[PDB]
């Protein structure tokens, strides 16, 4: 884990002739990044400095793999041997289906090399994606200070604009602060700094928020804390109790004199050991008080125990961009996903053309719009291991029946995938029954293939496989699933056995004991039913609260199931990999999932959030309300917590109601709190979803993302959890305890 | 550092020499001031 | 055998000052005015409401002829107020955002400031006039003696006195030993008191530079400060939620206005025009006004939402204005 | 590699004392006793269209009547300010022009571009091509019928002899950007200013780095010659112009103002050498005084940034070139 | 490597014995030249209408 770092051949520039194949219009623009390592900014086509979200970049893709211009009045004008060795396209986006492209083209040699290894780097930094919320605000000053107009000055139209709640405030907050206030002037940048601009922000919003935290704490008359009263706020109110105090040591006088020396503004007080009441205002939204602490952010988990105990992150005809029947399949979206965090996608390879004979990809009987086998895989082999080194595993839908299309798609995975296709089998765990799994450890960098050896929708309907593309299904293995005590006493852990979502209800809830006790062995990926026509998805809790695997999802739709799919997968170092806890996967002691009780051998906890306000959550004077999820087991699941909705006061709203309780979770190493905050009217703003083993206790910011978790720049809630210890017709048992789980 | 505590043995001492004025006439004249403005009072 | 031997004489006359009140403990309030009835229910409204500050109102002062009263802000912003028509008749910046006080003349035409930069800055009725600096702690409370002399409160254990055509400390005073949060002046400004942080209330006579009388009775800190009309007299607030009644001919402390259901404490006192009344402040948002004589509530002034932070009545006991944190100076009456 | 860094700076602290021993009098001191000029105003008294992208560069011609464009259409102009007739059109084979040029018989005429290469023109077809610089070229001007000296990006400059088309000497000594240079009226010493903060003065005649000039603390973008040959005006990044002295080896004003914040793009000077005239990146051109360092005027006509200038020999009138494919004569 | 650095101070040996003249007379020599050519400047003062060629 490193902070954002900008090298110097980023700060200073480069020249590159930007281009776009829609207007064919190429100006020459020197691109920079600013020091703090945030935006992209480069003097415009008509002296107005563009930006992009250095966030919101998902791939910076160079070379053979960058996009070439096809009209040759561009063509002709770049002049297109080696040159396409100095292309650059930046992809952006919130969402995988709406990407947009910078065409860039460096005018040096080998500098375009240099800069989009150095974009990616700056790009997929978990310290500037997980970052304090006094950086979420530097965020938002270096937005308005790049963005001059043609004299080199900051428009006051652009200052209305980003506070834009009420501009009677913003008319009146800048004019008190000594700056030039109408709405057609300007405001010079070496008179806008950094230290004006927060005297901007204390004037513009009231925080009674912060001060009702001022007057639990002790300060009562004078303007600063002692060290002493810092220093048993934090170890009395801040500190997460369910961890051994002699690994995370408490805070001593010594330590926390340091964090008055970083933050404090006013020399009297630094001598002294007191931090007044900015210093304060400042801390609760630095880098040491954030809601997650880094031990679960980068990657930090047990990868030695095998494949059959790991939540994987999967996709289910990831190929789609829309609906199931009339939609338009593409090739960016493996690029997209297998970026995101994926590890097991979906291929329907069908038989291809009489006139020439190689496979393609579509929706059986749908006439979906089709793409072709030889570049998805070369979509796929490029991109696998770009964010996460943990192995892919390739999920054919094998449709055709000509022979030599089957040896030819055998072909180009032993050609475009390398020495990354796992042809062979380990030399430390053969394929005899009674053996574990791989490791991801052993398994990292390659490559598997699912395929048969030697409601449906279209899986139902497949093809006898032949001798060559046999010969690379080694591990993971699809086979046709009988019962569970035939799979137990058969004991081939190499096996699997696809389940639609349906089908999966079935022996969810007939027989969940003996599901998980065939759950610690062997692999059963979970796809959704072909009547969610508009590829909506079904919970993914449902079955990782029976310890599958594979639990597949539609990508393309991010409702509230695929908002919990990358959100519980950001942890783990964004790895796509995550440890089953320990129940789930141990020989020895099993336990029933639905219990209504604690188990003995797992500790419970108990939570409390309190949801107390909130800044700057919308552009337009609206009513705000918050909504506090918590998934898990289906004791567990709570999905009726709502606030009270605020009256659109000002850039924050303040709640002042009682916290929401979740009082005996009876696995909490599986549940995952969510937090989302609507507009009055049902208009998201944002999210965040967190792990409860995880989350510390006390007063945070909670910084919200959008709906595919990426970073919002001002947007952020102040809440208080506190987490700790638990001190104490078989069909319709059970349906009725999911019904608050599948909504 | 005798020299801060030598300066408050001059600051006591002066505090032996002070006349006693008791709360007999000292509070009944707290009392007789409200009384004396007690209609010129426009919080009442 | 000399670090020790002073202190069994540092405490030796201390002693003989609480055995002087004890020959002097006669009677208290509660038993000289039990045949005095007292004054009722007390209800007030909102008058006028001086909407118009930005963030957080830290200090106010009236004016003389009981019309203007100045306000200053934790945004930087001194508004001189007009409280009969509602009108803001100017509006002076600053160079020192953080403010914790303001002033007004008995003249009528300065005006002061201060704050956390240790600056006090009269302006003139609008331009900076002049500058007072030479504190090391931070400036809490400032008042007037006339227009050539000012005295402050500061935040590194030292009042001083100043004088306007010079700007520099001419009489400091020292004495105690926490921050000094309020001050404030006798009526004929023979002799003025204050009230520390580590709970003691001295008196310092200003033609002297040197203390005569030293109260004691508090176990938190003191955060304001305010006479009795006839100069003999005064009240602080406090932390522990209950203000005091000191006399000054008399020594000693002569009622508490304790009372239960009461956690918050006090951040502002000022008496009324006769002095039956002791008003305050509190961190429950009410400002409870208090009968002096009988140590009893007697009205509550709810009108706020965050706490109250400066408190006062005319130099008529006409009106009396409050102004809290959310930006709103009422008016009651 | 020890020694060789001290000794090194010990002498450049030996400039900078011998600097500070000749600094008796700044030139502020000395021509308070004379008046200013008070205000001058030029008027658009022709217009120039038939561009079709933005405009790079231009330069009068020794006789002051025609001039030179380079678009970014690679569409090189030969004007008539006279009649407003286009007397030729040349179109180029690279469309990424960056400077262009013209000589004093008035036969030949210049342009390069981001091709690294400086293509000489006759007055129509190319008659030499002139390559050997390994980065983009940023300008270039003629001493004569044969000789013309370019400025690469790769952090030299040249003397070239179009006979041959080979270079005779490489003027090295650059450690940035090369972007802008101007010959001497007497065409016997250059100046160069880089992306360095780096002006200087080189000789045509040994090939050496003859002086060393710094000051300014972003690029350099254009220096022009004073018409005595003594001095030299340059122009930064950092909205300043500034005037050194070949002798007396240091700034000598500093043209800098308040809301002036954006850079500068093309100086040069007037026939006397009174006025500076500056295009500025704001879309306006302001005119100093050489000696008084207070503006007298500004034209403020074009639409888009100002990005070359050009003032006659004759001194009858200027032109600027602006990005929205206009020029405009200012007279 | 070290030839860079040798020929910096080489390049800097001939900038030690370089001469001078003084500012007071560099400003001369600039404030001889405008003074002496502002009677023909046609940028300082107009032209005639007749002899001016772009009106
Ligand atoms: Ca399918």
């Amino acid at each position: 884990l490193e902070p954002p770092t900008v090298v110097e051949t980023l700060r200073r520039g480069s020249k590159f002739i930007k281009w776009d194949e829609e207007t064919s219009s190429r100006n020459l623009v020197t691109l920079r990044v600013d020091p703090n390592g945030f935006f992209l900014y480069w003097t415009g086509p008509n002296m107005e400095v563009d930006t992009l979200d250095i966030s919101s970049i998902r791939d910076t893709r160079t070379g053979r793999y960058a996009r070439l211009p096809k009209d040759p009045k561009i063509r002709e004008v770049l002049g297109f041997a080696r040159l396409e060795e100095k292309l650059m396209t930046v992809v952006s986006g919130p969402d995988p289906v709406n990407t947009v492209f910078l065409n860039f083209m460096a005018v040096q040699d080998d500098t375009a090399k240099v800069w989009s290894e150095e974009l990616f780097k700056l790009a997929m930094n978990i310290l500037a994606q997980n970052a304090s919320r006094n950086t979420f605000l530097r965020k938002a000053y270096t937005k308005l200070k790049l963005q001059v107009n043609q004299d080199g000055r900051i428009p006051v139209k652009n200052i209305l604009k980003m506070f834009s709640a009420d501009k009677k405030r913003v008319e009146t907050a800048l004019e008190s602060c000594g700056l030039k206030f109408n709405r057609s002037e300007s405001i010079r940048p070496d008179e806008f700094s950094l230290e004006i601009f927060e005297r901007f922000l204390n004037k513009l919003c009231l925080r009674p928020d912060i001060d009702k935290i001022l007057l639990e704490i002790g300060a009562k008359g004078k303007p600063y804390l002692t060290l002493e009263q810092l220093m048993d706020f934090i170890n009395q109110k801040q500190r997460d109790p369910r961890l051994n105090e002699v690994l995370y040591p408490p805070l001593r006088p010594s330590q926390a004199r340091l964090l008055i020396e970083k933050y404090e503004p006013n020399q009297q007080f630094l001598e002294r050991d007191q931090m007044s009441m900015e210093g304060f205002s400042r801390y609760l939204g630095g880098e040491e008080n954030g809601i997650l602490p880094l031990e679960a952010l980068d990657l930090s988990t047990d990868m030695t125990q095998p494949l059959s105990a790991y939540f994987i992150n999967s996709s289910h005809n990831t190929y789609l961009t829309a609906g199931q029947l009339a939609g338009t399949s593409s090739v960016e979206m493996y690029r997209q996903a297998l970026l995101w965090g994926c590890r097991c996608v979906e291929l329907d390879v069908w038989k291809g053309r009489p006139p020439e004979e190689e496979p393609f990809i579509t929706h059986g009987f749908t006439m979906t719009t089709e793409v072709p086998l030889r570049d998805v895989l070369e979509a796929i082999a490029e991109t696998a291991f770009k964010t996460s080194p943990y192995p892919v595993i390739l999920s054919f839908e094998n449709h055709v029946d000509s022979a030599k299309q089957q040896a030819k798609m055998a072909e180009y995975c032993r050609s475009i995938f390398g020495d990354a296709l796992l042809i062979e089998p380990l030399d430390k765990y053969p394929l005899a029954p009674g053996v574990p799994l791989p490791s991801p450890q052993d398994l990292m960098g390659r490559i598997l293939v699912k395929n048969k050896k030697r409601d449906e929708g279209t899986a139902s309907s497949e093809v006898n496989a032949t001798e060559e593309m046999s010969t690379l299904v080694n591990y993971i293995e699809p086979v046709k699933f009988k019962s569970f005590e035939a799979a137990r006493k058969r004991n081939k852990c190499f096996e699997m056995s696809s389940f639609v979502e349906t089908k999966a209800m079935e022996q969810l809830t007939k027989s969940p004991m003996e599901f998980v006790e065939y759950n610690k062995q062997q692999l059963s990926r979970i796809y959704p039913k072909g009547t969610r026509v508009d590829s909506s998805n079904y919970m993914p809790q449902l079955f990782w609260n029976v310890g599958c695997q594979l639990v597949a999802l539609n990508f393309q739709t991010l409702d509230v199931a695929m908002q919990l799919n990358a959100g519980v997968f950001e942890y783990n170092g964004r790895s796509g990999y995550l440890l089953k806890p320990e129940f789930m996967r141990r020989p020895d002691k099993s336990f029933d999932p639905f219990t209504e009780v604690i188990v003995d051998g797992i500790v419970a906890n108990a939570l409390r959030v309190k949801v107390i306000s909130g800044q700057f959550l919308s552009d337009r004077k609206v009513g705000i309300y918050v909504e506090v999820d918590m998934f898990g087991l289906p004791v567990d699941t709570r999905r009726k917590y709502r606030t009270r909705t605020s009256q659109g006061n000002s850039f924050n709203p303040v709640w002042d109601e009682e916290p929401f309780d979740f009082p005996k979770v009876v696995l909490p190493t599986l549940a995952s709190l969510r937090i989302a905050a609507f507009e009055e009217g049902g208009k998201f703003v944002g999210h965040r979803i967190l792990p409860v083993s995880a989350i510390r206790s006390g007063y945070h910011y909670v910084c919200l993302r959008n709906e595919a978790n990426q970073p919002l720049c001002l947007p952020a809630l102040l809440i208080y959890t506190e987490a700790s210890d638990y001190i104490p017709s078989l069909m319709d048992q059970r349906a009725r305890q999911l019904a608050a789980l599948i909504g | 550092s005798i020299a801060q505590a030598r300066k408050l043995v001059e600051q006591l001492k002066m505090e032996a020499n002070i006349d006693r004025i008791k709360v007999s006439k000292a509070a009944a004249d707290l009392m007789a001031y409200c009384e004396a403005h007690a209609k010129e009072d426009p919080l009442l | 055998s000399e670090l020790d031997q002073l202190r069994q004489e540092a405490e030796q006359l201390k002693n003989q000052i609480r055995d002087a009140r004890k020959a002097c403990a006669d009677a208290t309030l509660s038993q000289i005015t039990n045949n005095i009835d007292p004054v009722g229910r007390i209800q007030m409204r909102t008058r006028r409401t001086l909407r118009g500050h930005l963030a957080k109102i830290y200090a106010m002062h009236w004016g003389t002829d009981s019309r203007l009263l100045v306000s200053a802000s934790q945004d930087g912003k001194l508004i001189i107020w007009d409280s009969y028509t509602t009108n803001k008749v100017h509006a002076i910046p600053l160079r020192s955002s953080w403010v914790m006080t303001c002033a007004y003349a008995p003249s009528g035409n300065y005006v002061a400031c201060g704050g956390l930069d240790n600056i006090c800055s009269i302006y003139n009725l609008v331009r900076v006039s002049r500058e007072l600096a030479g504190h090391t702690g931070y400036l809490s409370c400032c008042r007037f003696l006339d227009d050539n002399q000012i005295v402050t409160s500061s935040g590194d254990t030292t009042c001083a006195l100043w004088d306007i055509e010079t700007g520099q400390q001419t009489t400091t005073f020292t004495g105690h030993t926490g921050d000094v949060m309020s001050l404030s002046l006798a009526p004929d400004t023979r002799l003025f008191v204050s009230g520390a942080c580590d709970a003691s209330a001295k008196l310092w006579d200003v033609r002297e530079g040197m203390c005569r009388q030293t109260f004691t009775g508090h176990e938190s800190d003191i955060n304001a400060i305010c006479f009795f009309p006839n100069g003999n007299a005064f009240a602080t607030g406090s932390d522990d939620a209950t203000c005091r009644l000191f006399d000054l001919r008399a020594d000693q402390e002569l009622m508490t206005y304790s009372h239960d259901n009461i956690i918050c404490g006090i951040t502002s006192v000022s008496f009324s025009k006769s002095g039956r009344l002791l008003l305050a402040g509190y961190d429950d948002f009410n400002c409870n006004v208090w009968d002096a004589l009988k140590a009893d509530r007697a009205g509550v002034l709810a009108g706020h939402d965050n706490r109250v932070s400066c408190l006062g009545v005319t130099d008529d006991g006409m009106a009396v204005a409050t102004g809290s944190w959310d930006s709103f100076l009422k008016i009651w009456n």
